[PDB]
């Protein structure tokens, strides 16, 4: 299905995904559209961070869930 | 360059520099970040209550990330939206048609700030000029008035979202002294 | 003399407080005032906190200076 990703911007990337997609696979989506390295992609979901090593049903996350990606995207 | 609010920082809390020199001087707190942040939050949580259409509402938006504190330290527009607006000033958007169309000499302005997602410049006015800083930036840019109208133009082509800070912002003497540079 | 406090909703209030006041004395001002309890009460004054025993004269806040009054630190 397709979530919502809230970047540290003022921006919401709707990519399309699967429940038994692990973050860490999501985060690689994410890269291919931002460019932003999938390692320092801090994804947190109603407060409670996304562990590389689960899935999006771990949290359970369904369609048009809104996600948020946290990391020093500034810079300076 | 005699007192002026010149402080150095490295390694995330960008905004903590950001809001630091905003307003030309301090007067904002590292703090405070995750408080203004989670101004939005208050209200969008007795909002999303009541206007509850799924279960995520009183979950994702009872507990949205960076407005109850960050992990890295770095807020989006959702603190500087509501710095400027706890002082009384507006933020009017410069890069998007439906606002860009008011066409308002930037010289004119106080301060703006420009996002390119990857980047954020700083820029206030100074005395009689422009003046860019970060905490990437040691060297402010000095923008001159004809430079500063093409400089918006060029943030708009490239992506830069524009926000300008509209009002009365209380400068410090950072202005005062920078009456006497050229 | 007359400084103030700067709210997170946007509001100030002309908050007179003495050379010699402390801090935990004008947070008690802030109590009535507000009613916000002094625990629950954080006091900022250009990138530094301000501490309940500790007096505005070491702070060097200046006839009629603002404050920024800070209470929401909760995170999860």
């Amino acid at each position: 299905m397709q979530i919502f990703v809230k970047t540290l911007t003022g921006k919401t990337i709707t990519l399309e995904v699967e429940p038994s997609d692990t973050i860490e696979n999501v985060k690689a989506k994410i890269q291919d559209k931002e460019g932003i390295p999938p390692d320092q992609q801090r994804l947190i979901f109603a407060g409670k961070q996304l562990e590389d090593g689960r899935t999006l049903s771990d949290y359970n996350i369904q369609k048009e869930s809104t996600l948020h990606l946290v990391l020093r995207l500034r810079g300076g | 360059m005699e007192s002026i609010f010149h402080e150095k920082q490295e390694g995330s809390l960008c905004a903590q520099h950001c809001l630091n020199n905003l307003l030309q001087g301090e007067y904002f707190s590292p703090v405070e970040l995750s408080s203004i942040a989670h101004q939005l939050d208050e209200e969008e949580r007795m909002r999303m209550a009541e206007g509850g259409v799924t279960s995520e509402d009183y979950r994702t938006f009872l507990q949205q990330p960076s407005g109850n504190m960050d992990d890295s330290g770095f807020f989006s527009i959702q603190v500087i939206s509501n710095a400027l607006k706890v002082w009384g000033l507006e933020l009017i958007l410069f890069n998007s048609p439906e606002y860009q169309r008011l066409r308002i000499d930037p010289i004119n302005e106080r301060s703006f700030i420009c996002n390119y997602k990857e980047h954020w410049f700083t820029v206030r006015k100074l005395g009689k000029q422009w003046f860019n800083l970060n905490s990437l930036l040691t060297g402010p840019e000095l923008i001159s008035d004809t430079y500063l109208a093409l400089f918006l133009a060029q943030l708009q082509q490239e992506g830069y979202s524009i926000f300008v800070v509209k009002g009365d912002l209380p400068d410090c003497e950072a202005d005062q002294l920078l009456q006497m540079i050229r």
